[PDB]
RNA sequence: AAAAUGAAGACAUUUUAACGAGUAAGGAAACGAAAUGGCGUAAGGACAACAAAAGUAGUAAAGAUUUAAAGUAAUUUAGAU
RNA sequence: AUAAACAUACUUUGAAUCGGCCAAGUCUGGUAAGCAGGACUGGCGAUGCGGGAUGAACCGAACGUCGAGAUAAAGUGCCAAA
RNA sequence: GGAAAACUUAAAAGAACUUUGGAAAAAGAGUGAAAAGAGCUUGAAAGAGUAAUAUGUGAACGGAUAAUUUAUAAGAAAAAU
């Protein structure tokens, strides 16, 4: 047999030695590179190895401020951990916010004193899948040239996906308007102001 | 649109009265009169934010930054070290860097 | 000797030399460099002012004793002379040059000194003898003179 | 698999004075003067070769590619790392012919042999071409 | 320095521990666990495509100018003209 | 009592060197000297680094290439880190 | 008493006719594989000239650290069941 570092290559009629076989024998092979493996899929419902410990003020129904990302400044209520990312699962209800429903990593938001509660908000779908799904994914690499109009059309065809789970913000955003000048509050941005020192703030 | 920052100041870098080490630099955050205010900033991030005035004809952006971390209190009149993933430059000595509320530990 | 620099296009240049020219370089350095980049329907009529002492050539590099003068001032030197052997050799060899421009074909009037170097020639010595039976050297300052004339139009780039 | 190369000093070890005289090269000389100021380390001139500058053992030698260098005269030379095609790569000399190295060229794709001199000595198949 | 292994790997072997300033001065070659390790110039004797055409070279030598790479360094290597 | 096996005892061959200078809870000659000469030790010569603004000897401490930490002499109104 | 000074090409085929110039020469043209053009194989450093780029209050140069500009320079495979 041929030795272990022995890789045999087709010789395009070139000058090739006598001991070196010929092309009509010579079956070539693709190059791999690929040798660690992908993360396993499990259920839907066991919690992943890999899921940190939320701080004991983030707690389902409270209020945060997201400090940090595209949404700097603003405001989510915590509905629950997504237990396959580990990341929030928030949502600064979009008739208020016009924050979408996204996750967020608990190192870029502070939990403030308010707390919302709501309970019977109806997360059946929202899930691991769900953010999968609504993500917007790139033109791969061998896809042809597919430039600047693959990501225009992706927007439109998960567009009906996003409203149809914004069934979750209908209870909120009534509970939210009880409260007064909590929607006002809630629709604004947070703003360091003059003597506004961060060691001295408390949520 | 908001400020979620606090500016604070490149003093210059960690020093001897005949030497200098750009490794760490100290920063005086503004509001932090003492060194037992410091323990809230250790660990947040810092970024020194510049521009550069790039031409209509190159693709690198216009608005550079490096950032760090607070890594310790430096005396007892709230001064801090940070580290950032390259040094800073000296031309921005006094120059406000911004210092951000995340890691947030609240 | 070769030249310089060759030309972007030969056929709206026009060329002319001498070696060896019995001139001094650090006066001809100068003329050659006042010349430079105008027009030689202007040049020719530069280099003849400076003949009758009328135009200043600044000595920018070997100002070393030279007088100051009233036809210095704004050039950003205060030192200038007239020298006349260097201005008529020049005026020789644009002479030349023009005169293969029209064996050429080329338009006199649109032409420019685009291209204008000097360099230092192979001395030739004599004997000046001094005090106590010393005998020092007397040597001239020859050099090279290149001239490449080229036709003035605008550039376009889109 | 390759390594991370770490240099202790990336730059140039230059002579002493050689800097402000041109009869003094870059190569560099340790300065045996009894008044010298770099031999003595004074502060600001104290930059001299030592063993302690020294690279990795696992990592010396190794160029960027992550490869050692192999130098070939010709064809029967890359045979002598075919069996080490990941460890070693082809070097023409630089007075080999471009005949010549067109069948060197050749062979070590066939050995699945890198060539460092992959491009050298090429036609005129740049303009024109 | 001491343990382990040892006909050939290779990086002058593996592991552990201590150590590392320096003028005058000393440490020639060789010595498998090597009684310091090496770079460079020229000349002489051999080796250099192992199947009977066997190192490179008019498909461009030596030299020169530069661009990069390897080496702690002495220096080496390759590209372009 | 304590320490000491890369301990201890050496043997042979040989290089360089015998112009020295400084400090002192020391001395002699001298009015005295950054003068001349000595006893014991530590240094410079052969030695960089941190401090005394600058300094061969003073104080801390002696150096393979670095990363991080407590430290030494000594400092914390500005130059200058505190 | 007592020097210095070697080299075009294979072959002179050592430019050969025109224009400018008093002339020397220059520009074309031609020979030659290539001007190698006779101050002739290659053509270093010191010193200048041209072009490109950059910098600036009583020296200049070097080293550590970053920023800007330029250059170099790393890829075609592909998940769970």
């Amino acid at each position: 047999s041929a030795p272990q570092w022995f890789v045999p290559v087709k010789a395009g009629d070139a000058k090739v030695p006598a001991y070196y076989p010929t092309d009509d024998m010579i079956q070539e092979q693709k190059k791999k590179l690929r040798t660690r493996k992908g993360a396993k899929i499990t259920a839907l419902d066991k919690p992943a190895w890999n899921l940190e410990k939320l701080r004991k003020s983030i707690v389902p129904g409270a209020i945060l401020i997201i400090v940090a990302g595209k949404y700097a400044g603003k405001k989510v209520v915590f509905l629950k951990q997504c237990i396959k990312s580990g990341a929030l699962i928030v949502t600064g209800p979009f008739k208020i916010n016009g924050v979408p429903l996204m996750r967020i990593n608990q190192r870029y938001v502070i939990a403030t004193s308010q707390k919302v509660d709501v309970s019977k908000v109806d997360t059946t779908g929202v899930d691991v899948k769900f953010f999968k799904k609504i993500a917007i994914k790139k033109a791969a690499f061998g896809k042809t040239v597919e430039e600047d109009f693959a990501k225009k059309q992706y927007e439109a065809k998960k567009a009906l996906i996003v409203e149809k789970q914004k069934q979750v913000d209908e209870s909120i955003v009534a509970e939210i308007k009880k409260v007064p000048y909590l929607k006002e509050y809630m629709a604004s941005y947070f703003t360091l102001k003059n003597g506004d020192h961060p060691h001295l703030l408390k949520f | 649109k908001c400020r979620l920052h606090v500016n604070a100041v490149f003093m210059g870098f960690q020093r001897a009265q005949r030497n200098q080490y750009p490794n760490v630099a100290l920063l005086q955050i503004s509001g932090v009169n003492t060194k037992e205010d410091t323990p809230f900033y250790i660990g947040k991030r810092v970024a020194y934010v510049y521009k550069v005035n790039v031409k209509k004809g190159s693709n690198k952006p216009a608005i550079r930054a490096i950032f760090g971390k607070i890594v310790a209190p430096h005396g007892n009149h709230g001064v801090v070290k940070a580290r950032f993933l390259h040094n800073l430059p000296p031309k921005a000595m006094g120059q406000n860097l911004k210092v951000f509320l995340y890691p947030s530990n609240i | 000797v070769k030249y310089c620099a060759k030309p972007v296009n030969v056929a709206k240049a026009a060329q002319a030399r001498g070696d060896n020219l019995k001139v001094h370089f650090k006066n001809t350095y100068e003329t050659a460099d006042a010349i430079r980049g105008m027009k030689v329907a202007r040049a020719q009529e530069f280099l003849k002012n400076v003949i009758i002492k009328k135009e200043i050539v600044p000595f920018r590099k070997h100002n070393g004793g030279v007088g100051r003068k009233a036809q210095c001032k704004g050039l950003n030197c205060a030192f200038g002379r007239w020298p006349v052997k260097s201005a008529q050799f020049i005026l020789k060899l644009l002479k030349n040059a023009v005169d293969n421009a029209k064996a050429k074909g080329l338009n006199t009037a649109l032409l420019t000194v685009s291209h204008i170097a000097v360099q230092e020639a192979r001395s030739s010595r004599r004997r000046l003898y001094r005090a106590h039976g010393s005998i020092n050297s007397f040597s001239s300052s020859p050099c090279h003179i290149e001239l490449i004339l080229t036709e003035k139009e605008k550039k376009v780039a889109k | 698999i390759k390594p991370k190369i770490v240099k202790k000093y990336t730059g140039h070890f230059k002579r002493f004075d050689s800097n402000r005289f041109l009869r003094v090269k870059a190569s560099w000389r340790v300065p045996r003067g009894i008044d010298n100021r770099l031999r003595r380390k004074f502060k600001g001139t104290n930059l001299l070769p030592k063993i302690g500058y020294g690279s990795a053992k696992a990592t010396r030698n190794m160029l960027p590619c992550g490869l050692y260098k192999f130098p070939v005269r010709n064809t029967t030379d890359l045979e002598m790392i075919m069996m080490q095609n990941r460890k070693y790569a082809a070097e023409i000399s630089h007075a080999v012919s471009a005949k010549k190295r067109q069948e060197i060229i050749q062979r070590a794709k066939i050995l699945n042999i890198r060539v460092l001199n992959a491009d050298a000595r090429i036609k005129k198949q740049e303009v024109a071409q």
